[PDB]
């Protein structure tokens, strides 16, 4: 944002440095070089700003924007969630076959080399813990949310 | 022999007391076997007449059988021990898992995401 205000070019002719710094508050934010290519600081200056925040407003944009009502007391496509619990695990076998491959070429060429070299193709190791988070929270949420409706609904 | 089901070889050893009298011990061993058969008359049996389980302990025909037939079930009838093998009330429990597992599933998520 960076609000500005002019300085006199008459004092630019004088070579005199304006604005008489009397508080340890101005020279906190540094200007960009691209704004320094332009008229800063030969015809204008920068101003430090902040924002007036209050429970009048701050409470009522937080507790009004990201809110939902049923997205979680409901189940999720019950014949297909268990079907989606194979749509990941099937290639997770062969992705573990790559994890049954890449460790086997260790005790080899100095694994800092195994960082620059492997940038063409996907590694198992990072991708193999990627689905484990997905295959967990898709299951633990859907199992727990089903076992509350047994109690609550009769 | 008391450890396995064998009861008759136990009382064949009540025909074999060699050393001294052993009287007060085998008579307590009578009593702890009396309730045990009165315990094991209570399995899943059919009708038994008043001869077969009348002689599985020892007795010929005293009123001691009514002392057992009125203690537990297997009702005194027309030469009959009536079978109350219902075992029907307890199954079909979703609720007892649904209290315990909803505890356990959150217990999975405690040592899953929160660093310890």
């Amino acid at each position: 944002i960076d609000a500005f205000r002019l300085i006199n070019a008459n004092m630019m002719v004088l070579g005199h440095e304006p604005r008489q710094t009397t508080s340890n508050l101005g020279h906190l934010n540094k200007p960009s070089i691209q704004a320094l290519i332009h008229g800063l600081n030969r015809h204008y200056y920068s101003i430090t700003i902040n924002y007036r925040k209050n429970e009048l407003e701050q409470k009522m944009l937080l507790n009004l924007h990201k809110k939902s009502w049923m997205e979680g007391l409901t189940l999720q496509d019950y014949s297909e969630h268990c079907k989606h619990n194979e749509s990941v695990v099937k290639e997770m076998l062969e992705l573990a076959k790559n994890y049954n491959k890449a460790v086997e070429e260790e005790d080899k060429m100095t694994p800092e080399q195994l960082a620059i070299k492997n940038v063409g193709k996907q590694d198992p190791k990072r991708h193999l813990e990627e689905h484990v988070d997905v295959l967990m929270t898709s299951n633990i949420v859907q199992c727990l949310a089903a076992m509350l409706d047994t109690v609550v609904f009769k | 022999y008391l450890m396995e089901g064998s009861y008759n070889k136990v009382f064949l050893a009540k025909g074999n007391i060699p050393a001294e009298s052993y009287t007060f011990f085998i008579d307590i061993l009578l009593d702890t076997i009396r309730d045990e058969i009165a315990g094991c008359i209570e399995k899943a049996y059919e009708k038994i007449l008043f001869t077969e389980a009348t002689r599985i302990l020892f007795f010929n025909t005293p009123k001691k059988m009514t002392d057992y037939a009125k203690k537990r079930g297997w009702v005194l009838g027309p030469n009959n021990y009536y079978s109350f093998a219902s075992q029907q009330q307890k199954p079909e429990d979703t609720t007892i898992p649904s209290t315990e597992l909803a505890k356990q599933v959150i217990e999975y998520a405690r040592q899953l995401e929160m660093i310890v």
